[PDB]
């Protein structure tokens, strides 16, 4: 029995010294958020990466505290299977390149897979922090002849700038009024099925450079606030 | 030209493929056992739960010696357990946090994990100096890694997400052969007792009976309504069973080439995560999202029994082969043996 | 296209031609295989805790 | 196994009609929504409609709408599409889809390039 | 010995035993529960047991004795009880408000800086809080106390007092007073007050933000939590305090009956805080019907 103490003693030296080495790893796993970044090939998923083989990962910290965002790469466009891996992380990033309005029917598809994402059993507790590319692009095709909305959405006629929105200085109401077209069209995915577990953070991103990181920054900070004050019966 | 013709082909083939199982069909597994008596109920009751865990585990896999087993959780850990007193042995740091599977070398030299970096590690548990590092890096999937098993301390079998499985050798680091016939992602792997076949389930509500050394594919089944997302041999390697998003498990005979049959309930509309046999193959233990396992009888299919300890979905599942205990992994964070 | 047919048809023609051994025999050598090894289950039959390796603390 | 046979199509006069049909085997017909999918010529495949479990809610691509309509029959396990009035940029093949799981408020692959759950598809072309 | 009736003193009697079991019984029922589930080992609820503590604590060693006092007026207990029951009194009130001033502070690291909550409060600073709340309030009790600090200055007054009623009678001077008010119920409370009319603004200011959000194309909570909250504490403390900080300066014109209403009211604190801090949350609630009927 002599040979067995000695074992068992040895045995519990070894799993003491791991518990150190999981509860030090316990606070670093604990201080960091993680990030999805989703979108098209095309619709953008790069300058925003910029900015800072089957998964990418990037690392990025404002005010201290460290943000670890993973990039999807080298899979199949069926991602039914390997979505349900991100249920716990604090929001995901929807990349959509909102010029696209002419399959060659980008902006529809993107929408039934913000649909599917929201209405997802193991994602109805993940925020959506939505980004619209290309208004250059958008405004640009607006102002020609190239092509119509109308073709694809036949209520873009009927819809007119709400009051409340800020165009920014020089903005044509036409490129205004499409813009905020499709940030409606998204919001009205968003709010038919919210219930205060998760909501939408639209965002319309032109060139900007290192605003993004803040505007995440700030949602994340909003999301978790939410989460907080939902959990105190105070919201 | 000869576009449509191959198509018209195909369906006869199909139909005389049906014809040949019906007519095979002579009775239902029912009848004959009918007369047994019926197993009654089993009350099993946790007796240990293993914590350190962060994250959400997926997978977990017993070692040969029935006292020791390996999990993996998204936390990016590779945790090896001692299953009597609760110790820790190792804890592997992964270089992906974003792991879906492990497995347990029946040497027990060697541990093995993947998931979405398409790539399979293998790690030395018995280096000569030092602690457990990684050895071999096998590249050449281009899906994520959904199953991996050990058929030796230099053989490994895989599957992914890219409709394919693979062959490796563990030396050199190359694919020995690669097995292709799939239409969806292959989400599960079951060797057989004598390793010289193992069945997969995909996306695509089949299953399929391959060859290790011809790399052929020999027999499909069907039956299933959605994707399949588990698969075990029974215990005598003539049979096995596996469970969809269709909320059932079905039993399928590899001589007679057609379903024997169907566990399901009213009640049970979740998905099935896991599953897995009893040691004489008389229990069949599977896994659900509504945060249970049930014990079916795997001749009568009649549930028998429930383990409801978990908080949130049972992801995995695994019996000894000494078959006196029964481990259950959970996105809770928390392993619990029943017995 | 036609060669991803031609396989199609080659596999099913090469699964069409096999041997079976109707339901009624699996299901007698399934029952049968269980009635041999119950004494040796014991999740099926409650081991005495004398010998559980997990019973004591 | 899960068979989906489209039927219905041809070639039609511009401003013509036609009413697609596809019948459903394998599977419990009333648990799953439906939809329906289409590729022209040079492009991918893209989303036409979508009926619920029951019917009640039904959804088009702007394109589509007040001209197509989509009805199921569950006690036939058969999905409908009365396509009104045609326009020559509508040839395309087109295929019923199914959802990937039942109980589900979510369609999330049916449209892909390869998706286990699609049908063969029918040829509907309008020229002159 | 006091002018009273035999049934008015029994049913005094039965309303102070019942206020004794309900004040035992909840925080026992808090302990348990909590401690129990492994899952509910989070930094916070390791506050809230320790309240309980010392609210059981009350319930058990100090009560029973006051409820003896405040019925026959005369305290047949001794001297140096009638030293030690006044300093665990005391003591254990003042560790009770430095607990909800603690949770206060929590709740609104929780609330204002929500990305590094966790890192913030952690097992470490929850114990060290823990520890100064039951160690500062014995000190300060146990040594103003049995040094007789209290009523140093004052001594015929402090007599004529202790002669009037029977035994006990928690006596202070006016720099006393002004201290143990400051010491015990000012600073927590105004740490409290600052801390929920802050939360309560920034939730009003969200359920605005969230429902302009929601109605721009197509009943509160916060006030009722915050309420419920703050007027417990403040209907249950202030009277007592209130009174006691200005009863030096009017020469002690208070008397013994309302002495005893305000010192009960101050009791019953103890009774009403498992029903606000624990009770209050569903999760609470699941895990003790989970537990109810796991033993059933
Ligand atoms: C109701 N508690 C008083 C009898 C004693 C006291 C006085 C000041 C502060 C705390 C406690």
């Amino acid at each position: 029995t002599e040979d067995q103490r000695n074992e068992e003693k040895a045995q519990r030296e070894a799993n003491k010294k791991i518990e150190k080495q999981l509860q030090k790893d316990k606070q670093v796993y604990r201080a960091t958020h993680r990030l999805l970044l989703l979108g098209a090939g095309e619709s953008g998923k790069n300058t925003i990466v910029k900015q800072m083989s089957g998964i990418f990962e990037t690392k990025f910290q404002v005010d201290k505290v460290n943000f670890h965002m993973f990039d999807v790469g080298a899979q199949r466009d069926e991602r039914r299977k390997w979505i349900q891996c991100f249920n716990d992380v604090t929001a995901i990033i929807f990349v959509v390149a909102s010029s696209s309005y002419n399959q060659t029917n980008r902006l529809q598809a993107a929408l039934k897979l913000f649909d599917s994402i929201w209405n997802n059993k193991w994602l109805r507790d993940t925020s959506v922090i939505l980004f619209l590319n290309k208004q250059d692009l958008l405004a640009e095709k607006v102002l020609a002849g190239k092509s119509k909305i109308e073709d694809y959405f036949p209520e873009f006629a009927r819809y007119t700038t709400p009051e409340d929105a800020t165009p920014e200085p020089g903005e044509d109401p036409r490129v205004t009024r499409a813009k905020y077209f499709i940030r409606d069209e998204f919001l009205r995915i968003s709010t038919a099925s919210g219930d205060g577990r998760h909501y939408c953070y639209p965002h319309f991103t032109c060139a900007v450079d290192t605003e993004n990181i803040r505007r995440v920054f700030n949602d994340c900070r909003d999301i978790i606030q939410r989460m907080h004050l939902r959990q105190y019966e105070l919201l | 030209s000869e576009l449509d013709q191959l198509r018209q082909e195909a369906e006869q083939l199909k139909n005389q493929i049906r014809d040949a199982r019906k007519a095979c069909a002579d009775a239902t597994l029912s009848q004959i056992t009918n007369n047994i008596d019926p197993v009654g109920r089993i009350q099993m009751r946790t007796r240990r739960t293993l914590r350190g865990h962060l994250a959400k585990i997926y997978a977990m896999h017993w070692g040969t010696d029935s006292r020791l087993l390996v999990s993996a959780s998204q936390d990016g850990k590779l945790i090896i357990w001692d299953s009597y007193t609760t110790n820790k042995v190792h804890a592997i740091p992964l270089r992906s946090s974003w792991v879906m599977t492990c497995a347990y070398a029946p040497s027990g030299n060697y541990v093995a994990c993947g998931g979405l970096d398409n790539i399979c590690s293998i790690y030395n548990l018995k280096t000569r100096e030092g602690n457990v590092r990684v050895s071999r890096e096998l590249a050449g999937h281009t899906g994520y890694l959904s199953c991996c098993r050990f058929l030796d301390d230099n053989q490994i079998v895989t599957s992914s997400g890219d409709t394919t499985c693979a062959l490796w050798d563990i030396e050199t680091g190359q694919q020995t052969t690669t097995f292709t016939g799939h239409t969806g992602d292959v989400m599960s792997l079951s060797l057989a007792p004598d390793t010289r076949l193992f069945v997969s389930g995909a996306c695509d509500a089949s299953a399929k009976l391959w060859d290790v050394r011809e790399g052929m594919c020999r027999q499909t089944f069907t039956g299933h309504e959605s994707d399949i997302n588990a698969i075990c041999f029974f215990p005598n390697g003539n049979a096995f069973a596996t469970g969809s998003d269709d909320a059932t498990c079905r039993l399928f005979d590899l001589r007679a080439d057609q379903e024997l049959m169907t566990y399901s309930h009213d009640n049970i509309i979740c998905g099935i995560t896991s599953v897995s046999f009893s040691k004489s193959g008389r229990l069949l233990l599977a896994g659900y999202d509504d945060f249970n396992c049930n014990v079916w009888d795997a001749l009568k299919a009649d549930r028998a029994g429930v383990l409801a300890g978990h908080d949130n979905r049972v992801s995995c599942l695994g019996v000894t082969d000494d078959g006196m205990a029964v481990a259950t992994g959970s996105w809770d964070s928390f392993l619990k043996i029943w017995n | 296209s036609i060669a991803q047919a031609r396989k199609l048809v080659e596999q099913l023609k090469m699964e069409a031609n096999i041997d079976r051994i109707k339901v009624s025999k699996a299901a007698a050598d399934l029952m049968a295989y269980c009635e041999a090894h119950a004494k040796e289950d014991p999740l099926l039959t409650p081991v005495p805790a004398s010998e559980n390796p997990f019973r004591e603390k | 196994q899960v068979q989906l046979q489209e039927s219905g199509g041809g070639l039609v006069q511009p401003g013509g009609s036609l009413r697609l049909s596809c019948a459903a085997s394998g599977f419990t017909f009333s648990n799953y929504k439906m939809n329906w999918v289409r590729q022209a010529p040079g492009k991918g495949l893209e989303w036409v409609s979508d009926i619920s479990q029951s019917g009640a809610s039904i959804s088009y691509t702007g394109s589509v709408k007040g001209r197509f309509t989509i009805s199921r029959d569950n006690a036939k396990n058969t999905l409908y599409l009365q396509m009104n009035s045609l326009k020559p940029e509508d040839t395309a093949v087109y295929y019923c889809a199914r959802c990937p799981a039942p109980f589900t408020r979510d369609c999330f692959d049916v449209t892909s390039t390869t998706y286990a759950y699609r049908g063969q598809g029918t040829q509907v072309t309008v020229s002159s | 010995k006091n002018n009273w009736s035999n049934d008015v003193r029994a049913s005094l009697y039965s309303l102070m035993v019942l206020i004794i079991l309900t004040t035992l019984v909840g925080n026992l029922i808090v302990i348990v529960s909590i401690s129990h589930f492994k899952q509910l080992h989070t930094p916070t609820n390791w506050l809230i047991v320790s309240m309980a503590t010392v609210d059981f604590l009350l319930g058990c060693l100090v009560m029973p004795y006051s409820m003896v006092r405040s019925a026959e007026h005369c305290w047949y207990f001794g001297e140096v009880f009638c030293k030690i029951h006044t300093s665990t009194d005391i003591m254990l009130s003042s560790a009770s408000i430095w607990h909800l001033s603690f949770i206060s502070i929590d709740r609104y690291y929780a609330v204002c800086d929500p990305l590094r909550y966790k890192a913030k409060m952690n097992i470490l600073v929850i114990c060290v809080m823990i520890f100064i709340s039951w160690s500062v309030p014995a000190v300060f009790a146990f040594g103003m106390i049995f040094l007789e600090l209290n009523f140093k200055g004052a001594e015929e007054i402090y007599y004529k007092h202790v002669h009037c009623r029977g035994g006990c009678s928690v006596f202070f001077s006016k720099i006393s007073g002004v201290l143990t008010f400051m010491t015990s119920f000012y600073i927590p409370g105004s740490i409290m007050l600052c801390v929920y009319y802050r939360i309560y603004l920034i939730a009003k200011e969200q359920a605005r933000l969230i429902s302009d959000a929601n109605q721009k194309l197509q009943e509160r909570k916060a006030v009722k939590t915050l309420g419920i909250v703050m007027g417990v504490f403040l209907i249950c403390w202030c009277p007592f305090f209130i009174c006691t900080v200005m009863d030096p300066f009017l020469h002690y014109i208070i008397p013994p009956t309302l002495n005893d209403v305000l010192i009960w009211f101050g009791y019953l604190n103890s009774t009403f805080n498992p029903m606000v801090y624990a009770f209050f949350y569903p999760w609470f609630r699941k895990a003790l019907k989970m537990m109810l009927f796991g033993k059933i």
